[PDB]
C-alpha cells in the first residue's frame, strides 16, 4: 500500500542480503571447522592426533 | 658288493610363515599444548 518508500524498502532488501551473505560465512565457516575430505580414495595415517 | 644309501622319506605335514619387521611404537594419543594466546 506504500505506506513504506520503496528507497527504505530496497535499502532494507539490501541490509537483508548482506546480513545473509555475513551470516552464510559463518556457516561456511563452521564447515571449515570440521574436515571434510576433498576427495575419495585410501586415507592413510594421522599426522596429528586428538588434542593436537 | 651293491651301493648302500642313506634313505629318507618325504611326508606332507602343515607348515607356517612367519616374518619379523622392525618399526618404533608410536602412541595412542600424544597430544601437544601448543599456546593460543599472547604473554607471559
Amino acid at each position: 500500500d506504500q505506506a513504506v518508500s520503496k528507497q527504505q524498502y530496497a535499502d532494507a532488501n539490501a541490509a537483508y542480503l548482506q546480513s545473509k551473505a555475513a551470516v552464510e560465512q559463518a556457516r561456511i565457516n563452521l564447515r571449515y571447522t570440521k574436515v571434510l575430505s576433498p576427495i575419495s580414495g585410501r586415507i592413510g595415517r594421522s599426522a596429528v592426533t586428538e588434542g593436537a | 658288493q651293491t651301493p648302500e644309501v642313506g634313505i629318507v622319506t618325504l611326508e606332507a605335514q602343515t607348515v607356517t610363515l612367519n616374518t619379523e619387521l622392525p618399526g618404533r611404537t608410536n602412541a595412542f594419543r600424544i597430544a601437544e599444548v601448543r599456546p593460543q594466546v599472547n604473554g607471559i
